[PDB]
């Protein structure tokens, strides 16, 4: 066995050596492209700002509908109290007025039964009065 | 309905009114000259119900005195508390009814009818608050039957929001005035039933049975039959003059009472029964008194209580009284006996108990009833005319005033028709 | 901030209203007129530039001697004259009378005073009605008031104290069909309604409190001290004294089903028992117990939709907590499925406070229910007979079509009542 | 990613924030006038995150005040800790939601929620760079789960790129007898999965279930139990409050902590569990430390450790002790229950150790899992909700106030999904 | 002239390169200012100015401030140039597409500008030292990004980097290896040579040599810098061996994607256990071949070979190393590649070993470095590549990735790298065309 040196190079502030104790067992063959080219990365960072300034812009889509949608229930919340509100005044008015022209037809019922006994405290005198 | 304008018709109704304002008077405090002298504080309980506020510390009765003879119109005012009533409220006639119906509802009613329906818009007018008018007249004449029939049917035109009370003393031919009564009282029923909003129902064949046989007066005046006939008013009117909060208004009596419109003739029951001016009394006690609503001997329309059903019962009792013993035998008088009184109509039974007893009675009860046993009085007055109306005997006094045969054939079937209903009601049940 | 109207209609409703506000000042020590020297009472009573408490409420009532009662009695002029609205002629015991007859000339007049009180209010929560069930302006103008209401408040709150009639105390034949018609118009209005049974009341003054014949005064001195006890909440503020608004949640699952179920305990007289204090377990029990009631059932037989237990003064947690444990093993009371939950508890930090000239006695601790239960169905079903009974022969309904009313909106009446006991008997079932 | 700003909703997260604030205060060395008394300067360079640089030598709290009623807006400034926030970040409503969540996420909550919206843009304006939003609210109430929940949305709506943190203290039936609370909860959890990036579940029934048995008090409070979250917020409040980086950011925290959006709710665990009133004192030791916050007994969220599998876990340190023995036992109780940890989240449990440590005794441990065992916790909610909702009890409650049947529908099927969803990588295997 | 431009990225990069700086001081004697008591070589890593200073030839970067405020408020604030330090205000949040994509997009052409700068004062630069950390977001994310970025605008100059491999041990977050093989993958053609340093293997070599329980950063750096400023030796100081960069890549870096060497050191000295006596070589020069002293945790008994390098730092002979090379020779579990000689090649620098004076190494005589490819390497790689497959396999974290931008598709790829990486390692031990 022998330790070759081969005494790489030497300098002021420190120097080298190569050493080989066994040879080398082999010696052979193997012992698009275009990298990296900044249109492609530039063009790679664009379409990645594409898609993350879109996820959190559709994201705002499922937010500002929903929040418009809170703005629908809160307003049917009062729009069925103001169609109940006047479906109320509706029929108490109506139902007053229905109590009105109820009774002021039987008081004028009543002052026809009355009245036509007045007709017949006149056709009385009328088959009375009798000088002959 | 707050405040009662009272009007007298007729020789009876003048009697009985007057002595109703005797004994209504000595009750509330009331001299004959219209002041104050009562003892407690309970008695002038706003006492412009009966009573007009006067002009100082008087206190007028609110009273229409009206009738077709000046003999009732010279006779009270000499008489007791007489004076007390308003002058001009005396509203005279010099003419006369004669106790026929025609006479006093037509021809000489006519002249005096407008007259007396001016009187009343002077007192009803001059009321801060109005009830509405109670008529004290009688089924037999012609100017109780006849005119007073007449006032009723011309104020009802004028008045419809108030209540139509009614004192109808009705014929008997035990103490009779007159033959054509059946004519008189069948004419003035049919007029009773379509413009009264209630009637008490004073029948003068009970006061005669309770004279000649309970009291056993061997010939009963007038006077006799009056005084029983005054106790009961007093004991009726109870409600409507004191602050017992059970239908003391003259709306809440009727519909308290009168649970269908033509059926509104009360059977008024009065207890103990006490003879004119006398009775030094043994007192019947809550028990001894409560069931005497029953016997058909205290009941001031001939009609036996368990022959039908009550509809409906107001039962005052006057004077100091364990009110809880006195609605507890007031009990008893339903669980033992419900057969009379209609399933249909729940607790239809109401008690009224008050401090203020009437004349010399200690204790007294008062049963106002709306019982169907009624029909028994219509049918003894149909009865009555039918025998008549048959031989269409009489006939020309009442046709020779102007009325006709068909007249009398409505008022009879109406009354008929009147009878079949109080049976109808009587014969029915709440199924289940 | 978070006031509350109180609105006191009819007889009862007045009554009732004048001898809680009796109990209301002295739970906070307030003189006849507004004096309470050196807070949380200012939700149930505003404050005025003297420096005096005055009155966030309003009596209403078509008749004045009742109102009048209280403007000259003995808590006189802690009010001001705007708030004592008065009629001239009642309702006479008629819903159609009081809902649109008489009612009517008052309602507008009502509805311009119940905002000059309601626009000196920061933020008012809604509204205390109190009323009769079977008195005419109780259930005509209540059942108005609550519609019109609905119009000029709209979603607003609206808590109902209803007085469900009794045959023992003075009532009306009619009270049944008065009943029925108000509750009917009053559903789909009001949030919350505490029925108390005048019967059931009438019951535990009589065989708890011992007074044979008790008077409105006596009986309006235990509705005062449960109405006090369903209050209080709001008009004070303990360690964790739970508002009624907050377990009117825990009580109404459902717009119809809104009638809890009043009971209290302890109820002893001044007299004797001044020794044995009363344990905290004992009145925890008496809750269930069908005596101690307001209303007049059986919760033995019915199942639980709610239970809200109110305390007052001398209680601990533990004490109250192992009271509950003895309920949930010792007894079978039927709990829903759907809840469970189980029961809403709140202790507040204010003694028993009685009245001084009055029946009920001293205690340390006191305790009230609310819980709703489908036994209340069974008053209705009380109720809904005695109409049918009535309207099968058409029993006064002449009363009430005489005011204008149709006799369909009779039995559209009753087909709410049929459907609401349906709704309660519906609610039991239980899910597969 | 160095400031952050704190929000307050209802009582409960009121009544739980200004706790934290005492003691984080406290644990800085801020006296209650603003000024600094704290003996080292090491804890003085990271007060900025929680804490706003004053006009002088004071610092006011990054806090932002919410209620809908004044009661918790009254309370903490006359108390402790209260006049040290700013005026202007009191933002309270007069108009309370009452235990709604329909009327604190909708009706009473829009007209305030544009009203703290310009409060919270302030405060993050006056912020050089700011982190995120962490909310203390509960989930049983109206104006924490309602209102909390919609500023939530809104501020997302707002800040898009910001950390959503959340201090869900949701209701249990043991220590609150509002019966709503299931609806409640499941609405705002619902909300909670889609507007948070991160929230820490308290669950009430696990610090109620911290009461006696080796807990030391029978008779709790609020405060009591509040003692243990505020030592759990604490707790967690020592990674981007102090120095020592691990977890030093609101945004290392999730991605650390989060692996799948929606499974973002931490159970936390705090050990060693002390009672309010009594002292361990001199005690406790490193393995014992260790072997404590991995029980169910440690947990503030009822759900037990072993019932599930932990996803990741951040372990804190508060004691001066060699770091050596701190790891130690955490790299051999792993090894011992490897099962309860995923294989294919490798080293998925990281500690953190920081050299304070606390006052009121040397030991001191906080642990942040987020374990599939959570999923225990939404089925008991699920369960409670399901009961009620089956036959659809109280809904009126929220129907009324605008809301919808299919609202609730979604909620409950959202949250079913989540327990599907936790199960899902509880059975998930890193086999292929 | 030669020169080397240092580029610190991240809270590694920046915290490790204000220790390589200070013994890069204490060496030559340039007080915290710039000032010098007085070879020749020093220029490499220091320019004169105006005034008479010496700045060093570096660039720290960081999206986050504080942690390059510590450097602009300690000692040695005056002795890099004020403008010199780069910042960001938030953080890359430990996720590697925030630190490339999001946040590092804002201040990438900021940087680019500003190393031309100082680029522009070299008169002949030989490449770059880029300092970063394998689990941040910065550090790997911005790291990948500047260099993709520096191979467009300096094109065919050889830059090499120092790595800091994750450690459960150490801070550490969940998404660590996630963040490592993201960044391998992209950062692989644009680095000429890259040495990694395992935290967990300088944290199992303080204990059990420096002894100290539980260190710090200050500990961890302090032994990092030594091997650094060992790396350094002829750039720092006119050698014979490694005097330029691309004298890196022709002894060891046999295949473009082959380029990683590992490093270890002796001896291994604290200030503590008493005075031991000065042990030279055969003693010193077989510690680097145990496994024990490595900046790696790797065990090269199994690995085939392909080149060595023993430098040296104080005052040795050749003829005492060559005997020291005998001892160690005779009787080995080491072993070459086929085409590749078992050729070490030795050098030595007179320079004493450097230590920081408020430290806690001790100064020794001489001290010992070596640089070796072995295939042992790779066996890092996989405990990395497994615990990736293992959350990626569930997705786990994946969210917080695609959120920034990132395709799912571009995992994959990155895995895909490393699995051919794997491969090209592994094929190397064959026999042989
Ligand atoms: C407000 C929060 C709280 O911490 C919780 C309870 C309420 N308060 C004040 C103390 C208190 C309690 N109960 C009160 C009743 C009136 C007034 C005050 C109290 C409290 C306690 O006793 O402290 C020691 C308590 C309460 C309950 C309580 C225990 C308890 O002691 C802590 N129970 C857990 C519940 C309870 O609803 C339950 O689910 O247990 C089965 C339970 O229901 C039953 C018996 O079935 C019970 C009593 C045990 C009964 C009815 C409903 N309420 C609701 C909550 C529950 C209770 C504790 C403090
Ligand atoms: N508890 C109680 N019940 C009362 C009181 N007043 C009347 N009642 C009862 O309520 C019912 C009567 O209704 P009222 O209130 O008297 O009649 P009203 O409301 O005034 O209506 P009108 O008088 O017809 O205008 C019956 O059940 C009475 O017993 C009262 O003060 N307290
Ligand atoms: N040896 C050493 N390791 C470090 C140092 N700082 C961080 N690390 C390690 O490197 C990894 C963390 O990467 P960091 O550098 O802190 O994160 P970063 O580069 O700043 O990126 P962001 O903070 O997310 O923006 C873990 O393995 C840490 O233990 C250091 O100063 N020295
Ligand atoms: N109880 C009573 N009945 C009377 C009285 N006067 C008459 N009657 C009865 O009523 C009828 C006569 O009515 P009356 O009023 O006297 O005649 P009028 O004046 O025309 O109304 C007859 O039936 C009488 O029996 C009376 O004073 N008292
Ligand atoms: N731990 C704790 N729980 C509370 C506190 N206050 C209320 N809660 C609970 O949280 C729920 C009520 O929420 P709350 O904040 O009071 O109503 P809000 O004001 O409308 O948000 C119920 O489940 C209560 O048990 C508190 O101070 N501490
Ligand atoms: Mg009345
Ligand atoms: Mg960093």
């Amino acid at each position: 066995a022998d330790m070759e040196v081969i005494e790489l190079n030497k300098a002021t502030s420190g120097q080298s050596w190569e050493v080989i104790l066994k040879p080398p067992s082999f010696d052979g063959v193997p012992e698009r492209r275009r990298d990296p080219s900044l249109e492609e990365i530039q063009k790679k960072l664009e379409a990645a700002e594409e898609r993350r300034k879109y996820q959190e812009a559709e994201l705002l889509k499922h937010l500002a509908e929903k929040r418009e949608h809170e703005r629908e229930v809160i307003q049917k919340a009062i729009e069925e109290n103001n169609n109940f509100i006047k479906m109320a005044k509706e029929k108490l008015a109506q139902k007053m007025e229905s109590n009105k022209e109820n009774r002021e037809a039987h008081l004028a019922a009543m002052l026809e039964r009355l009245q036509e006994k007045d007709k017949h405290a006149e056709e009385v005198r009328k088959n009375k009065e009798l000088k002959e | 309905m707050r405040e009662i304008v009272h009007i007298q018709a007729g020789q009876c109704g003048n009697q009985i009114g007057a002595k109703f304002w005797e004994v209504i008077s000595d009750e509330h405090g009331i001299d004959p000259t219209g002041s104050y002298h009562g003892d407690s504080d309970l008695q002038l309980e706003r006492i412009n119900v009966y009573y007009n506020e006067a002009t100082g510390n008087k206190y007028v009765p609110r009273a229409i005195l009206v009738d077709l003879e000046p003999g009732t119109m010279d006779s009270v005012r000499s008489g007791p508390f007489g004076q007390i009533f308003r002058p001009d409220n005396f509203v005279f006639g010099q003419s006369g009814a004669g106790n026929n119906w025609a006479k006093g509802h037509y021809t000489e009613g006519a002249e005096l009818v407008d007259s007396v329906l001016d009187v009343v818009r002077k007192e009803s007018e001059s009321c801060d608050c109005l009830q509405g008018f109670q008529l004290t007249h009688s089924l037999g004449g012609g100017t109780g039957s006849g005119m007073g029939t007449l006032l009723i049917s011309k104020i009802r035109e004028e008045y419809p929001d108030r209540i139509m009370n009614t004192f109808s003393v009705m014929p008997s031919p035990k103490v009779s005035d007159t033959v054509v009564e059946p004519y008189n009282a069948t004419l003035s029923v049919h007029q009773l039933v379509e413009n009264t909003d209630e009637t008490y129902s004073i029948d003068n064949e009970a006061l005669y049975d309770i004279c000649f046989r309970t009291l056993k007066l061997t010939t009963p005046t007038y006077g006799d039959l009056n005084h029983l006939v005054s106790a009961t008013m007093s004991g009726v009117t109870t409600c409507l003059r004191f602050p017992g909060q059970l239908n003391a208004d003259l709306r809440k009596l009727a519909v308290n009472m009168v649970p269908f419109p033509r059926l509104h003739f009360f059977m008024p029951g009065f207890a103990p029964l006490t003879s004119r001016g006398s009775q030094q009394y043994r007192a019947l006690t809550v028990p001894e008194l409560t069931q005497q609503m029953f016997d058909s001997k205290n009941m001031m329309a001939a009609c036996d209580p368990r022959h039908g059903r009550y509809l409906t019962v107001a039962t005052i009792f006057r004077g100091r009284m364990s009110m809880k013993e006195v609605d507890e035998q007031m009990l008893n008088i339903q669980n033992k006996n419900s057969s009379y009184f209609v399933e249909w109509i729940p607790n239809n039974v109401k008690t009224a108990v008050c401090d203020i007893p009437p004349r010399g009675l200690k204790m007294s009860s008062t049963f106002i009833g709306n019982s169907t046993a009624i029909q028994e009085l219509f049918k003894r007055i149909s009865e009555q005319f039918t025998a008549m109306f048959r031989r269409k005997a009489f006939l020309h006094w009442y046709t020779g005033e102007g009325m006709d045969e068909m007249e009398f054939t409505e008022a009879e079937s109406n009354m008929n028709d009147l009878v079949s209903e109080y049976q109808q009601y009587q014969d029915a049940t709440a199924d289940e | 901030m978070r006031e509350c109207i109180s609105i006191h209609v009819g007889q009862a409703g007045v009554q009732i209203g004048n001898a809680c506000w009796e109990l209301y000042c002295l739970e906070h020590g307030i003189q006849p007129d507004g004096q309470m020297p050196s807070d949380s009472f200012n939700t149930f009573f505003s404050e005025t530039g003297a420096g005096k408490h005055v009155p966030r409420a309003v009596f209403v009532d078509l008749e004045p001697t009742v109102i009048d009662e209280v403007r000259t009695g003995t808590y006189r002029q802690l009010f001001h004259p705007e708030q004592l609205i008065t009629g001239k002629e009642d309702a006479a015991n008629n819903y159609a009378r009081g809902h649109y007859t008489i009612g009517k000339e008052i309602i507008d007049l009502v509805l311009d005073r119940i905002r000059k009180l309601a626009d000196q209010c920061t933020g008012l929560q809604g509204f205390l009605v109190f009323h009769s069930f079977g008195g005419g302006t109780g259930s005509g103008f209540t059942s108005l008031l609550m519609e019109r209401l609905s119009v000029d408040y709209g979603k607003k709150s609206k808590l109902e104290f209803s007085i469900y009639p009794a045959p023992q105390v003075s009532t009306a034949v009619v009270e049944p069909y008065n009943s029925i018609l108000t509750t009917h118009t009053t559903l789909e209005h009001s949030d919350c309604a505490f029925m108390v049974d005048n019967e059931a009341i009438y019951d535990i003054c009589r065989r708890n409190l011992d007074i044979e014949r008790p008077t409105y005064t006596n009986l309006n001195r235990l509705i005062s001290q449960i109405v006090s006890s369903i209050t209080a909440s709001l008009r004070f503020d303990g360690a964790l004294n739970v508002d009624l608004t907050e377990f009117q949640t825990n009580l109404v699952p459902y717009p119809r089903i809104h009638f809890p179920l009043a009971t209290y305990a302890p109820v002893i007289s001044a007299e004797k028992a001044y020794h044995e204090q009363l344990s905290v377990a004992e009145i925890t029990n008496a809750c269930f117990e069908p005596a101690n009631q307001m209303v007049k059932c059986d919760p033995r037989h019915g199942k639980y939709m709610a239970c809200c237990l109110l305390y007052r003064g001398d209680v601990v947690p533990k004490d109250v907590n192992a009271a509950i444990a003895t309920i949930k093993t010792k007894r079978s009371i039927q709990f829903v499925d759907w809840c469970p939950t189980g029961f809403k508890v709140g202790i507040n930090y204010q003694p028993p406070t009685v009245v001084p000239g009055g029946d009920l006695a001293k205690v340390q601790r006191a305790v009230c229910m609310l819980s709703n239960t489908t036994a209340i169905a069974e008053a209705w079903a009380r109720l809904d007979h005695k109409f049918d009974l009535m309207y099968a022969k058409r029993a006064f309904v002449h009363w009430y079509v005489g005011e204008g009313m149709e006799e369909g909106e009779f039995s559209e009446a009753r087909e709410d009542m049929a459907a609401l006991e349906k709704d309660y008997e519906e609610v039991g079932v239980d899910s597969v």
